[PDB]
């Protein structure tokens, strides 16, 4: 289209295709991580609804109004963003168990 | 410096009126005020959020005493809620006014500033007639609005709304498409919306730069949810439609006003508690339960539950905090204030980069810098 | 009225009229040491204490919220005069 | 990373920067502030106030006011316990004095102890 | 007012604004000051007979905090609030 | 509701064009300006003189910190230092004595009005509205020893009006 | 305790950072008091870098070691530049006396102290 | 007349309201706008300080002093 | 009741109980408290460990934006182990929620200096540098903002007494400004407001 | 002594210490300079003046609050002294205009001042009145300046014996005079030996002499120990500054001696440490345009 509203927002030739194969990345890098850590579970819930609503998208403005979270490069920027933090989220391990003890009264307030 | 608009030290590293580096020293002007209401109560304390934004004479106080009844757990009476809307509104006149006569002399502009502040004494006069005060208004005791207005007030609010659509329309008309003027400032101040997100950045700067993001219609904290308008987006970047979205935000709080005094009932003052407001003379003369409460009220202070919140407003400015330390007490353990202008004054290197010093004044001039509330 | 100290000046209401040889009286060289000449204690000794019929009495100042709250004092004893803690001035009963 | 342990103090008694008179002079005391006998009611219990020894405070030469040279005239810390106390006390630097706590004991009373045939207490007024 | 017709011509020609108007002296639309006092009442309280302190005490109704976890096959994943929904167009002359 | 701005193509039709390059060759709008500063030329100012017509005010301007005292009548405060209480920067110093009578009354009261911040919480607290902000502004001082207060100052400053400030206090009585 | 570190993983480096930044300050003085106009010699003022050192004696814990050396880094960054004055490095003298004594005997005289 | 054409600017007597002790003259309009509804003059050595030039403000009585300061309507 | 208290929400409680709850299980590695107070702001309360993990985390997952931040604050609280409290508090953009992320930590160990996720935070970080001393790992600039050059201390610290330890003024025998110990000229009258009768029971302890 | 008179606490800003100063003069150089360090001492300073009121603006910012007063006198009247003497602890004598005005010659200041100001002084019970001079204060002649302070020393040994009376040697500082008209130069061949003495520590003598006894009716002495020859001094100040209404009893002064009298005792017998001109000619040798 023309003239969209952000400053740091500009639009290619084909959105749906790049979303996919961006949402198709997810899945990829998702199915490097183990499967018993809830990140998973969750994330692959949520990538797969949206590209089940994707996938009998043909319009753009239709994909803009059904799918929540628009328009369209914000959509993009999300799914980037979340690509980088699962690329974080091999490194880390953030699914041990719990670090160790707080003082135990330490959050009782009013000391 | 005259286009330091109050003191702003700014150790500018530069190549030739053509720059390399700008580094912007701000704590000369640091006042104790978090330390001073560790040590003070609350009702005590609350001039210092008169005193910390200068501009925002009843916004800041409308934040904190929302602060308050949102630890407390208590709802004031609506007639208190419209005219605290009401004063919110005309202070957010006065702040963008401001804003615009600053912007002025920053940028050259002599006469508007002569014009507006005309207009500015008369919203002064009608502080005065209000509170008793000439731009440090109390008058917002957390618990509900005290010593309301008399009659002799929505006469001069009409007439005065009138009269100010005028001049905001002949102030479109001097300047507002003057040829010089814009070809001063459009050019400059552009800052990409994803880091005009990821640099802190609210209000202004993000209606300019892109995103839709209103406080008020996203979160009712007050009687916003029965009134109606509209706020102006920023198409790209770009100081000048900055700046007409601060002239459509005044003839929008305008709109507000008119249906405010549309929507003013007579109700009451204060809220239904004595614990929370001090009684008024009749009570406090003659009955006991009064003077009990009068009598400790103002030695102590009513007792508040321990908690830590945090709240904020849609200030003229921006995304005005305030974050409150409770204990079960009578003084508030510690409070510290989210300040626009300091989220504004953090992106001020990466918006002068590229341009030159006159740039950098317009810079400093876009963005109603105070620094009373940047300095905490 | 004011009095005559030794330095021959105008003492105070209450007793910190100076010494003969504090410096402080030679702060106060060539200006004014101010005084308010009328007195709290002159007054009370020109009031018509009045003669009330009822046996505990009331005391307002003139009007409500403008004075005192409402003190309520007692007429018993004829061998001293009921004096008001906030009005500073007395009533008596006649039967 | 699992860095080494050592049985020492700690030592901010330079790194805050006081002056060394206030450093070491400033014998504090730790103490509970009991309950207020003209009020009743012990709320105000329950919180070690650490405070700091008075000095002097001199007539005002133009008002009579107690103009001080104190910093550290008007500190309460308030604290929980009093191993915390005292290991505050031990990282901040200054030595102090301890009170304890002195808890009313119980005693047991009763109206119909109040009343006896052949004990000796006798209101004879109620 | 107290102006001649020319000057005011003068000032209609410079623009169009109608300056005899709306004027910025304000002659007599305050309202005349010292007015009769009017009373200030009381809302929903100082009517006897029920209001209870027992009732109404909404600060000591301020509720400890809730907690969950600690140190001490889902459908799931909801967002801590709804989407709201993007906004409307101005009525009253947008652009576009 | 928003109302997003600057958004245009500029119309290229030939009026359009010629129109905006007469703007350009002639500078007519800054023409027009030049319109805008001689309306405003030919007003008259709203100025005043300052010694001879002075600015208005309110009923409820804080000014002078003066005292009251009672209608035919002594000292109107008590010393119940509710003022020192309220007072945020604690300017009020109140040194209480009984008099030589017994009821309660003070030695030492003093106002710093250096450090007053005029809000008007003295003006709450004060149970039988002894202390009042005072209606005018005139301290100006060329000392400063001269600014801060006593309790003879404060007396003989209430004893220069006192029908102003019940003229005032008739006035304001309702409200606060 | 077993705390993670600053800087320093022993006292060897603590030693180490620190008298590089003592090797920074001698050679910071010259500039500094050649540039900022002064009424001291060069001697004097390095005279009174070394002194500061001398006081900090019975600091031990290697945090501690690295706080004092980023307290340093960060002056000398601000005494590098222009940020500092002739009112701070004067305020790093003490000259005004303050002639304050620590005789028992002039605690005594000049008194109501320990 | 020179006495008030070097004492300010004004010629606009007319209205005549009245004066007070230590001589001073008050003249209350209506035709003008608010803020020049009334006016003062000074008179000349009203407690000797020569005050035709150098005038103070507060050389007025106080209930002159509010009635000029826009808080009545009646002198 | 009906008029005069302020109305809890219930649906948006659930649902910011149901997101803490989401957040506790799906990051196990720092997670110590979650908790919701009456007036429904979210607060997550960490070991300080993984602060910048669990800032990607709560910048992105798309499901929690949370794109602007506020505050930082570490604020001072005695008697404890970890006195320092870092107290983030974020505002999403497509959500409209609040959240409070509040890691804890004590004089001298340091955190990884957030700065490079959230841009925002650099002067944030330098300020609360300068007033408390949290030090900052993997940091560009630690310079001193709202106090004095040659004043030290981090002064928002309970230490740290109301009037400072220096006092600027004058003097013409060496034409400059000089320090001096303070010489205060009123005694700051301390106003004794700690009231009996147990203010609020609600909150009562377990008594020791 | 009177009750608040005692001292309190630590020194300066509001410490009352056990004196109550009467300063005469102090508009000029060397009194002012004395009264910035009883305002760091913190007393209070009586001080009148006859002059246009900037100086003593100018001195306002040095006491605490309140503390210092002004007043007004002239070299013909004995109401206004005795005004200014009514209640002093301590009392101290510095005048003298160094030309002559078209009333007040270099005769009958240093003869009709300091009798009457002494005179009413001791008429004041006063302890401790001090009384500068300069050094070698001779009858003996090309001294007009010299035998009026000698005059002035008659009279005040005269009247009120135990007066202490003060010579230092010629006085270097931050708005010296007479190093002012060394620097002052647009062809002269002399020579005669010379000593100078620092402001501050002059004024540390002052203040010891005034709170330290066993110090009256005996003189003081307070010379900088450089001894050495003009011409050295003229390379010496004008090496460091780089350069290649005046009456000529200035340069009778500059040309006269510096010679030292062994019966009367000074610096390190009173106990303050002296030093030397090289710092603070440093100070004072500026104008200077780019060698700095
Ligand atoms: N090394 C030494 O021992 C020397 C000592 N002195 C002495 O030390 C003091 C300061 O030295 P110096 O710099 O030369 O001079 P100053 O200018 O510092 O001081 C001279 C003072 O005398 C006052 N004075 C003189 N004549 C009159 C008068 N007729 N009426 C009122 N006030 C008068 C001046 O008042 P104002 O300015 O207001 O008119 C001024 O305050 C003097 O008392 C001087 O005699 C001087 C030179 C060398
Ligand atoms: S509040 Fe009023 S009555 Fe009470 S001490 Fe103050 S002035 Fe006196
Ligand atoms: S107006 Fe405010 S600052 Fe002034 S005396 Fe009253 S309470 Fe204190
Ligand atoms: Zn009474």
């Amino acid at each position: 289209k023309k003239t969209t509203g952000l400053v740091g927002l500009a639009v290619c030739e084909t959105p749906h295709e790049r979303l996919k194969i961006l949402y198709t990345k997810i899945l990829d890098v998702l199915g490097h991580i183990p499967k018993n850590a809830a990140y998973r579970k969750y994330t692959e819930q949520i990538t797969n609804e949206k590209l089940s609503i994707v996938k009998a998208e043909p319009d753009v403005k239709k994909l803009e109004e059904q799918l929540q979270g628009g328009q369209i490069e914000e959509v993009i920027l999300q799914a980037e963003n979340e690509l980088s933090l699962a690329r974080k989220m091999i490194q880390w391990k953030p699914w041990e168990p719990l670090v160790e003890e707080p003082p135990a009264s330490q959050w009782k307030w009013p000391i | 410096h005259p286009a330091a608009h109050g003191v702003l030290r700014l150790v500018m590293e530069l190549s030739g009126e053509m720059v390399r580096k700008c580094d912007p020293h701000i704590g000369l002007l640091h006042r104790g005020t978090e330390k001073l209401i560790e040590y003070k109560t609350y009702l005590q304390a609350l001039p210092y959020f008169d005193r910390l934004d200068y501009v925002s004479m009843m916004c800041n106080e409308q934040a904190y005493s929302l602060a308050v009844e949102k630890l407390l757990n208590i709802q004031p009476p609506p007639r208190a809620q419209w005219i605290r809307v009401l004063f919110g509104e005309i202070t957010r006149l006065l702040n963008h006014i401001m804003a615009v006569t600053t912007h002025a002399l920053d940028i050259g502009a002599m006469t508007p500033f002569f014009w507006m502040f005309e207009e500015r004494e008369k919203m002064f006069e009608f502080y005065e007639r209000v509170s008793g005060a000439r731009m440090h208004a109390a008058y917002v005791r957390p618990g509900g609005v005290h010593q309301d207005l008399p009659l002799g007030l929505m006469d001069d609010i009409y007439e005065f709304s009138k009269n100010f659509s005028l001049r905001i329309d002949e102030l479109e008309e001097m300047l507002t498409n003057n040829r010089i003027w814009r070809n001063r400032t459009v050019d400059i101040g552009v800052v990409t919306a994803e880091d005009a997100l990821n640099y802190g950045f609210s209000g202004v700067m993000l209606r300019g730069s892109g995103i839709q993001w209103d406080l008020r219609k996203t979160q009712p904290y007050d009687v916003y949810d029965q009134v109606e308008f509209d706020v102006p987006i920023g198409s790209r970047g770009d100081c000048y439609d900055r700046y007409l979205c601060r002239v459509e935000e005044m003839r929008q709080s305008i709109r507000i006003i008119s249906q405010c005094l549309n929507k003013m009932p007579p109700g009451e003052i204060k809220v239904d508690d004595a614990k929370v407001s001090p009684p008024k003379r009749a009570e406090m003369k003659t009955s006991m339960e009064s003077l009990i409460h009068h009598f400790k009220l103002y030695t102590e202070g009513y007792q508040v539950p321990p908690g830590a919140t945090y709240t904020a407003i849609e200030a003229p400015k921006g995304e005005f905090g305030v974050y409150l330390v409770s204990d079960g007490s009578s003084r508030p353990y510690r409070c510290k204030i989210k300040a626009p202008g300091f989220a504004h004054l953090a992106g001020l290197d990466k918006m002068s980069k590229g341009h030159m010093l006159a740039d950098v004044v317009a810079i400093i001039g876009t963005q109603d810098i105070v620094f009373g509330e940047v300095d905490r | 009225g004011v009095r005559t100290s030794p330095t021959g000046e105008k003492v105070t209401h209450t007793g910190q009229v100076y010494d003969d040889e504090d410096y402080r009286r030679v702060r106060f060289v060539g200006r004014q040491k101010e005084v308010n000449e009328n007195f709290a204690i002159d007054l009370i000794a020109e009031q018509p204490v009045s003669q009330v019929g009822s046996r505990v009495i009331s005391c307002d100042g003139g009007g409500g919220a403008l004075g005192h709250p409402r003190v309520y004092i007692n007429l018993d004893k004829e061998t001293k005069t009921g004096t008001c803690g906030y009005c500073g001035l007395q009533f008596r009963q006649q039967h | 990373t699992q860095l080494i342990t050592v049985d020492e103090k700690l030592d901010i008694t330079t790194l805050t920067g006081v002056p060394e008179e206030h450093i070491k002079t400033r014998k504090a005391r730790i103490f509970v502030p009991a309950r207020n006998n003209m009020q009743s009611g012990v709320n105000n219990t329950k919180k070690w106030k650490m405070e700091f020894d008075t000095r002097e405070r001199w007539e005002n030469p133009l008002m009579g006011w107690a103009s001080t040279a104190d910093p550290l005239s008007n500190l309460v810390l308030t604290f929980s316990t009093k191993e915390d106390a005292i290991a505050f006390a031990e990282k901040n630097g200054w030595s102090y004095d301890v009170e304890e706590r002195k808890v009313p004991k119980p005693k047991s009373k009763s109206y119909g102890a109040n009343f006896s045939w052949n004990k000796r207490t006798r209101v004879s007024t109620k | 007012a107290s102006a001649t017709r020319l000057i005011q011509g003068l000032r209609n020609w410079a623009s169009g604004r109608d300056l005899q108007a709306k004027l910025q002296l304000r002659y007599q639309e305050i309202s005349k000051r010292t007015q009769p006092p009017p009373k200030l009442p009381v809302g929903p309280s100082h009517r006897l007979s029920n209001n209870y302190y027992c009732a109404r005490d909404g600060r000591r109704e301020a509720m400890p905090p809730s907690i969950v976890m600690s140190s001490q096959s889902e459908k799931k994943a909801v967002s801590p609030a709804p989407p709201i929904k993007r906004w409307e167009l101005s009525q009253d002359e947008p652009y576009l | 509701t928003y109302k997003y701005v600057n958004l245009r193509e500029p119309s290229m039709d030939m009026k359009s064009v010629t129109d905006r390059a007469a703007q350009t060759l002639l500078w007519t709008e800054l023409i027009r300006g030049l319109g805008m500063t001689l309306s405003y030329l030919f007003r008259e100012p709203a100025t005043i003189n300052y010694p001879f017509e002075k600015g208005p005010l309110s009923p409820r301007f804080r000014g002078e910190h003066a005292l009251r005292r009672y209608p035919s009548g002594e000292e109107r405060c008590i010393a119940c230092k509710l003022c020192e209480a309220v007072c945020p920067a604690q300017a009020i110093t109140i040194e209480a004595e009984p008099r030589a009578d017994g009821s309660r009354r003070t030695t030492r009261y003093d106002i710093d009005m250096t450090k007053c911040i005029y809000c008007g919480f003295c003006q709450e607290a004060c149970p039988v509205d002894a202390i009042v902000e005072g209606p005018n502004f005139e301290f100006s001082t060329e000392t400063h020893e001269e600014l801060l207060y006593n309790k003879e100052k404060l007396l003989n400053n209430g004893d220069k009006w006192e029908a102003e400030i019940a003229a005032n206090i008739q006035a304001d009585y309702l409200y606060r | 305790t077993s705390v993670k570190p600053i800087f320093s993983r022993d006292m060897n480096e603590a030693k180490r950072r620190v008298r590089e930044l003592y090797r920074a300050w001698y050679r910071e003085v010259p500039n500094t008091v050649h540039l900022f106009q002064l009424d001291i010699s060069v001697k004097q003022g390095r005279d009174k870098v070394r002194e500061m050192f001398k006081k900090n004696a019975h600091v031990t814990d290697p945090r501690v070691v690295d706080l004092l050396v980023i307290k340093g880094k960060m002056e000398l960054e601000e005494t590098i530049n222009v940020w500092k004055q002739r009112t701070h490095v004067m305020r790093f003298f003490h000259e005004t006396e303050a002639p304050r004594p620590k005789d028992f005997l002039s605690k005594f005289y000049v008194g109501h102290d320990p | 007349y020179l006495r008030v054409l070097f004492r300010a600017n004004d010629v606009r007597v007319g209205t005549l309201v009245g004066e007070d002790k230590y001589g001073n003259k008050y003249y209350e309009d209506n035709k003008q706008f608010f803020g020049r509804h009334r006016w003062v003059i000074y008179t000349t050595e009203m407690n000797g300080k020569n005050t035709f030039w150098d005038v103070d403000g507060s050389m007025v009585p106080p209930e002159w002093h509010r009635w000029l300061h826009c808080m009545t309507d009646d002198p | 009741t009906r008029p005069t208290v302020r109305p809890r929400n219930d649906v948006a409680h659930k649902q910011l109980s149901a997101f803490g709850e989401y957040v506790a299980e799906i990051l196990p590695k720092y997670v110590q408290q979650v908790q919701v107070s009456c007036f429904s702001e979210l607060e997550i309360c960490i070991h300080p460990d993984g602060v910048i993990p669990v800032l990607t985390f709560l910048r992105d997952h798309s499901n929690a934006q949370f794109k602007s931040l506020a505050d930082l604050t570490a604020v001072d609280i005695p008697t404890r182990q970890n006195r320092f409290e870092i107290v983030y508090n974020l505002l999403s953009l497509r959500f409209n929620s609040r959240i409070r992320v509040k890691t804890y930590t004590d004089e001298l160990t340091p955190v990884e200096s957030s700065v490079s996720v959230y841009k925002a935070a650099n002067w944030y970080e330098r300020e609360i540098w300068d007033m408390f001393g949290v030090f900052f790992a993997n940091h560009p600039d630690l310079r001193r903002i709202l106090t004095d050059y040659g004043f030290e201390g981090h002064p928002f610290r309970k230490d740290f007494p109301l009037s400072g330890y220096v006092e600027l003024r004058y003097d013409d025998e060496v034409k400059r400004v000089v320090a001096e110990p303070v010489e205060l000229a009123q005694e700051f009258r301390k106003f004794d407001l700690n009231s009996p009768w147990e203010a609020f029971p609600a909150y009562r302890q377990p008594p020791e | 002594l009177h009750h608040a008179v005692i001292p309190h606490g630590k020194g300066g800003r509001s410490s009352v210490s056990g004196i109550v100063a009467t300063v005469f003069g102090a508009t000029g150089f060397l009194g002012r300079y004395l009264v910035n360090h009883l305002g760091r001492m913190g007393s209070q300073v009586i001080v009148p003046y006859r002059c246009e009121p900037y100086d003593t603006m100018h001195l306002r910012p040095m006491g605490d609050l309140g503390q210092i007063i002004f007043m007004d006198w002239n070299g013909r009247d004995k109401d206004s002294i005795r005004r200014a003497v009514e209640h002093s602890n301590v009392v101290i004598n510095l005048v003298g205009r160094e030309w002559e005005t078209k009333n007040f010659d270099f005769e009958d200041v240093f003869v009709k001042i300091p009798q009457a100001i002494a005179q009413v002084s001791k008429e004041a019970g006063v302890e401790k009145f001090i009384h500068i001079s300069h050094l070698n204060a001779d009858i003996k002649s090309s001294s007009k300046y010299l035998r009026n302070k000698a005059v002035g020393e008659k009279e005040v040994r005269e009247t009120f014996p135990e007066a202490t009376i003060i010579k230092p040697a010629d006085i270097f500082g931050r708005e010296d005079r007479f190093l002012n008209y060394f620097a002052n130069i647009r062809s002269l061949g002399k020579k005669t030996v010379k000593q100078p003495v620092y402001i501050v520590d002059v004024t540390k003598g002052i203040i010891n002499a005034i709170k330290d006894p066993d110090a009256r009716g005996k003189t003081f002495a307070f010379v900088g120990p450089n001894r050495y020859l003009l011409f050295d001094l003229v390379q010496y100040v004008f090496a460091v500054a780089h350069r290649p209404w005046t009456t000529r009893d200035k340069v009778e002064r500059i040309h006269t001696t510096d010679r030292t009298l062994p019966h009367l005792p000074g610096l390190e017998d009173l106990g303050v440490q002296a030093t030397p001109l090289e710092l603070k000619a440093i100070e004072v040798l500026r104008r200077h345009r780019t060698y700095r």
